[PDB]
């Protein structure tokens, strides 16, 4: 398969966790439901 | 965060009244307007005070640390 | 029996709305000041706190606690803590009180002022006692839990006065109106087409008489009757404000020939 | 007795020197909380 490189992920993309989180499972995750995420870490 | 203690203006206890005004929108779908009257709130001070509120706490207890 | 004149209209736990008569108006607005600012008065002025793992800061719980207002019946049987011959705080000047409090159940747990437990001598004078007033012996709700939080405090009650910290405060607001027929001409009225069309008329002006048009500017008429409205905050009896601010008044004032005497 | 450390999700009481890694029991997450100091704060409730 071979691993080259690494890509920071922009919160809430479809590659992110917190996209699909429901209300509950943000609150879980320490996040903020009103957070928008459209950035990095 | 919570309904603060007095009104900002004048003192008046209004700490107290926040869950009866909650109860006055659901249980008896009471007005905000026609609520707040029948809590003593007369002054649009004492008023805005509630009506403008944001229970944040509500939010807040939503998580578990 | 002749002097300041009171009339009152209406009259209940809450509120006084009385006329003062025959007095000046520089006397009626002092006692609406001492009212506001100087009647003694039992609050929390200190907070222990033990254990919070509740969502609000130590600092914004203890600020609302010291504004729980406290029952001030026998306030006078309680000396200033600053004057006190003692160490620190006692039974001969402070109320202590505590917060125990656990988030046992699942819904959210409120805790309330009522929940709030004296813990020093009251020495059979009623002081102490957190005011409550909703129908459902609640009272002021100070903060809320979720399962797993805890809050463990130690308030210390201390006499104050409002111009040290509103908290002290026996008021809430107090009406005050006087001459509701501008005759006087204390005021010169805003208006667009009609003064007296745009300018809501006063409650008041229904226990007075109309000025007659004919009648030239009457320039000796001078400010008396005037009509209040206390409004008590819960923590001393809404006559109580009144009388004991008239007395406070009374006091300032012979202080002041104490002084002259001393001098 | 006591509770120097505590953890971030699973809040279970910690307590460690050096060479004893950052983690905690069960829970491999590497965060730990101070937790409160026994001496009583006081508080002006102006
Ligand atoms: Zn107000
Ligand atoms: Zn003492
Ligand atoms: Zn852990």
């Amino acid at each position: 398969k071979v691993f080259i490189g690494r890509l920071p992920i922009m919160l809430r993309s479809k590659n992110c966790y917190l996209s699909e989180a429901t209300e509950s499972d943000l609150y879980k995750l320490k996040e903020c439901p009103f957070d928008m995420g459209g950035y990095f870490i | 965060m919570i309904v603060p203690v007095r009104c900002f203006s004048c003192g008046k206890v209004v700490g107290d009244k926040w869950e009866s005004y909650l109860n006055l929108l659901q249980e008896d779908e009471l007005d905000e307007g026609t609520a707040l009257s029948r809590l003593g709130l007369k002054r649009y001070c004492c008023r805005r005070m509630i009506l403008t509120h944001v229970d944040l706490i509500e939010k807040f207890l939503r998580y578990n640390p | 029996e002749e002097g300041p004149q009171v009339k009152i209209r209406e009259a209940s736990k809450d509120n006084v709305d009385f006329i003062l008569s025959n007095v000046d108006l520089a006397m009626a607005n002092s006692l609406r000041r001492v009212m506001i600012a100087e009647i003694p008065t039992l609050a929390i002025d200190s907070v222990e706190v033990e254990t919070n793992t509740t969502v609000l800061a130590d600092e914004f719980i203890a600020h609302r606690l010291g504004l729980i207002p406290l029952q001030s019946m026998d306030i006078e049987q309680l000396e200033y803590s600053r004057d006190c011959f003692c160490e620190d705080h006692c039974d001969k000047c402070s109320v202590v009180l505590t917060l125990q409090a656990f988030g046992e159940s699942e819904s959210t747990t409120n805790v309330y002022s009522k929940d709030l437990v004296i813990v020093s001598n009251l020495m059979g004078r009623n002081i102490g006692h957190p005011i409550i007033q909703d129908k459902e012996g609640n009272g002021v709700l100070i903060c809320k839990l979720r399962k797993g939080q805890e809050l463990k405090l130690t308030c210390v009650a201390k006499k104050g006065i409002a111009k040290e910290h509103a908290k002290w405060g026996p008021a809430a607001a107090i009406e005050f109106e006087y001459d509701p027929w501008n005759k006087l001409k204390h005021t010169d009225y805003w208006y667009e087409q009609d003064s007296a069309k745009e300018w809501p008329q006063s409650k008041n002006c229904e226990y007075e008489d109309p000025p007659n048009e004919g009648d030239p500017f009457d320039y000796k008429a001078q400010a008396d009757t005037f009509y209040m409205n206390v409004e008590s905050v819960g923590s001393i009896p809404v006559d109580q404000v009144v009388v004991r601010g008239i007395d406070t008044l009374q006091k300032k004032v012979a202080s002041i020939l104490l002084a002259l005497t001393q001098m | 007795a006591t509770l120097k450390y505590i953890c971030a999700e699973c809040s279970s009481k910690l307590s460690l020197s050096r060479t004893d890694a950052v983690r905690c029991k069960d829970c491999g997450h590497r965060i730990l909380l101070k937790a409160r100091t026994k001496r009583l704060v006081q508080f002006e409730a102006r």
